[PDB]
């Protein structure tokens, strides 16, 4: 794998306190998946 | 934690579809009633409350669902692909299919009726119960099954999935065929 | 090989087009209490991905709805009201959808500039030596 | 078969091409003057298409002519 | 002497390196909106040395807004046009090496 | 694959046993 | 034969031209009540066609009137009204005419680029071997 | 040896295929607005093989149509047309240099 | 075999709008 | 692909189909 | 044959008529406010006959005491159409010499 | 640098982090 | 360093 992915745009460029991104997608950003 | 009267109100749409995807809930209120579909996939819920009535479909894929109490009513299907359930209770009102792929399921109640396909793929189940009637297809691929019940009814095609069948049912009315 | 640049910019332009259509649906369905089959619309978002291991094309890998709660409104006389008189509406936020409209369009146009500039560089290589 | 048949076949190929180029040039000329005089049944797109094809067709005619003359000029400078 | 190596010098290798650099810069622009993607840079001196005798990360000027992406499109645009000018100049240098070489062999 | 991704096919539902049963 | 692209691009230019003329007539006759209730103007639309029996030209197969019901208006003052004081007006929607104007103009100019670039390829072919 | 096939190579068949591809791409661009029209694709490898010695491929849409039924993605068509024109120009240069080298050898000029 | 229909806005909306004539559609 | 792409549906009600 | 009259066609005269037409439309717009001025129209076929006039435009609406019969909505549209057609005539007549020079020089 | 830059952290409390 | 420039890590 080693693939980095996530929701682009205005949804991602917010503090994580908003929690508008699903946790599955949020970890996907990290790079572990 | 638990689900309260107002906790569930934040997970309901205009048609009463309850979405608990990845929500940190461990149980539902006793005598719970859901108008529409229920989704508890990837949840730490270990047991469903007694008297649960679902007007739609059940989805608990990759969840911690391990115990179901008898008397539960489901209008649609019960999708449990990848859950932690070990035994299926008797008396469940199910109107769709029972998908138990990737589950540690071991035993099934006798005279069980499934109105659709039954998938016990990759399950340690040892013997299908006598009197088991399936109105759809049968999936036993990757399971521990090697002996069939004496009488069973599979309206669809039985798919073996690789396991060797040493004993065949004496009374079997099959609307399809048997595939390896 | 600048032809790889064409693949990368083309994949980026396709990704921006998918994002723009997702924004278009959110703006059009920001006020819809109903739906086609049975489930209230939730703000959709395309997922971009980079399969880093040259060039790394960007690929859309599916549409994922926003996890924000649906905005409950008190419309007790509405036919679709629940036991408490609440109806639920999509969680589309105007401010972030407008930013997506601006961001996707500006990102789409700058990838055309790169492809056009990369197209010229290939042409000058053909004319090299003569 | 004789060599005159091949020569006649080559001659008809050249005559056919010249007529095709001439047909395009006259077709473009009529469409240009039809739109220029003010006829409303002629589209600027068709006129530009017509003169694009005639220009390309004549350019092909020039290229073939130059090659024929160059071959003849090459031919006359030979030991004999 | 009189070898294509001695005749073209490093100009036959700089063209390929700047094509690689354009590819790396181009994918930074495309992956600008992809969250979690770290801007990738290329070391021209190291890559030119490797080609003559047969990728790093770009430190952000400002913290990202929460997507984990360190691509500054103003920097990527500026580096792309500089590479394109140098790539064109490299082709002029390499192209005239062949033309001067052809001039000597033909005497015209 | 991404988890929770939407599908481009009508959503198998309840009424009309046809969907509730066929996988 | 030597200009197949021109016949297709040129056909699109003629096809998209008709759609703009139809749009102009719909907007210029959006308020033409005329007389009676069946001679009233109705929004017209061209029909494009492609016969795929290489290149598939686009052929306009005639103008077709819209099936939308006429816009009724209560006005027992216009002398061309009816028993109930209604004047039926053309079923022209401004928003769909604006979108057609945008779509027709952009698609028409896109085929200009293809036809113009097609000539360049033909010109470069003549330079083969030179 | 000493034959036009062995001398020109595949640069004579490639040019014909590239012009064929441009006709297909231009058709999709022209038929973009026609409802119900399905985008047409061309396989270069199969076409080159057929040209050297001598079926319908459709392009899968990236997004659903808005109701008309047309699966032509005009963003992709322009990108492919631009690429096809560049590779066609290279093929003409490759094929044109084959004749120039042959003329150079047969005349020593 | 032909593929014909009204292009533009009249066909790029859901059929529930019912603007295109039935025969043409 | 060899099969032409299928046409979109956009149903008014999914149950009606 | 082979003469400039036949090589250029009528495109040599159309450019002049489109210039005269543009002048008249410019006069009409400028004289729109001056009372008593009657809008002048140019008949295209007349200068076509002159190649191989200066008429009056009848108003669609009554005057308001000025007597001026200039409709500025009409003049702008007629000036836009003439300017577009004038550029096309230049393109047509310009390419007549470009093809003519290529035939003579062969290159 | 040969080591990727670290993703920025936007905490609401800093102490928890 | 600037005498009074903000840092970029938690205080």
């Amino acid at each position: 794998g080693n693939m980095v992915a996530g929701i682009p745009g205005a949804l991602s460029n917010q503090p994580p306190a908003d929690a508008s991104i699903p946790q599955d997608v949020a970890q996907m950003k990290d790079g572990s998946v | 934690y638990e689900l309260d009267y107002y906790s569930k109100f934040g997970h309901t749409d205009n048609y009463g579809n309850l979405d608990l995807r990845n929500k940190p809930y461990t149980q539902l209120p006793s005598g719970f009633v859901v108008k529409g579909n229920l989704n508890i996939s990837q949840t730490p819920i270990k047991k469903l409350p007694k008297g649960l009535d679902v007007g739609g479909s059940l989805e608990a894929t990759n969840s911690a669902l391990k115990t179901i109490r008898s008397g539960t009513k489901i209008k649609g299907y019960a999708n449990l692909l990848g859950s932690k359930i070990e035994s299926w209770p008797r008396g469940i009102k199910l109107g769709g299919y029972l998908n138990l792929t990737d589950t540690p399921l071991k035993t099934l109640p006798a005279k069980l009726r499934v109105k659709g396909d039954l998938s016990v793929i990759r399950t340690p189940i040892s013997a299908l119960p006598e009197g088991l009637v399936v109105d759809g297809n049968l999936y036993i691929g990757g399971s521990a099954l090697q002996v069939f019940p004496d009488t069973m009814t599979v309206k669809g095609n039985i798919f073996l999935g690789g396991n060797k069948i040493t004993k065949w049912p004496s009374n079997l009315t099959l609307g399809g065929a048997v595939a390896p | 090989s600048l032809f790889n640049v064409f693949n990368v910019t083309g994949s980026a332009m396709s990704a921006e087009s998918v994002r723009l259509n997702t924004t278009s649906s959110n703006l059009a369905n920001a006020d819809s209490v109903s739906s086609s089959a049975k489930d209230t619309y939730k703000a959709r978002h395309a997922v971009f991905g980079a399969e880093l291991s040259d060039t790394v094309p960007v690929k859309v890998m599916g549409i994922v709805e926003s996890d924000k709660p649906l905005s409950a409104e008190y419309n007790p006389d509405h036919p679709l009201a629940n036991e408490e008189g609440y109806i639920y509406k999509p969680n589309v936020n105007v401010m972030e959808e407008m930013a997506n409209m601006i961001s996707a369009s500006r990102a789409y146009q700058t990838n055309v500039q790169v492809a056009d500039s990369s197209k010229q560089m290939l042409l000058r290589t053909l004319q090299m030596g003569q | 078969a004789s060599g005159a048949k091949v020569g006649a076949d080559f001659n008809d190929l050249l005559t056919k091409a010249i007529n095709n180029v001439n047909t395009l040039q006259k077709a473009s000329g009529d469409l240009q003057t039809r739109f220029d005089r003010g006829d409303a049944d002629v589209s600027l797109s068709d006129v530009m298409i017509a003169r694009n094809k005639s220009s390309v067709a004549f350019d092909a005619t020039v290229q073939i002519r130059n090659k024929l003359v160059e071959a003849y000029k090459d031919l006359m400078n030979m030991p004999v | 002497a009189i070898s294509f190596d001695n005749a073209l010098g490093i100009h036959q290798h700089t063209v390929g390196v700047r094509e690689r650099n354009a590819e790396v810069i181009s994918t930074n622009i495309a992956q600008a909106n992809t969250p979690g993607y770290k801007a990738r840079g290329l070391d021209f001196a190291k890559e030119l040395q490797a080609a003559t005798s047969g990728k790093l990360y770009r430190l952000p000027t400002q913290p990202d807004t929460g997507d984990g992406n360190t691509v500054d499109l103003d920097l990527e645009r500026n580096l792309f046009m500089q590479n394109q000018i140098r790539h064109q100049a490299s082709l002029d240098f390499l192209g005239s090496k062949f033309k001067n070489l052809t001039k000597a062999i033909k005497g015209e």
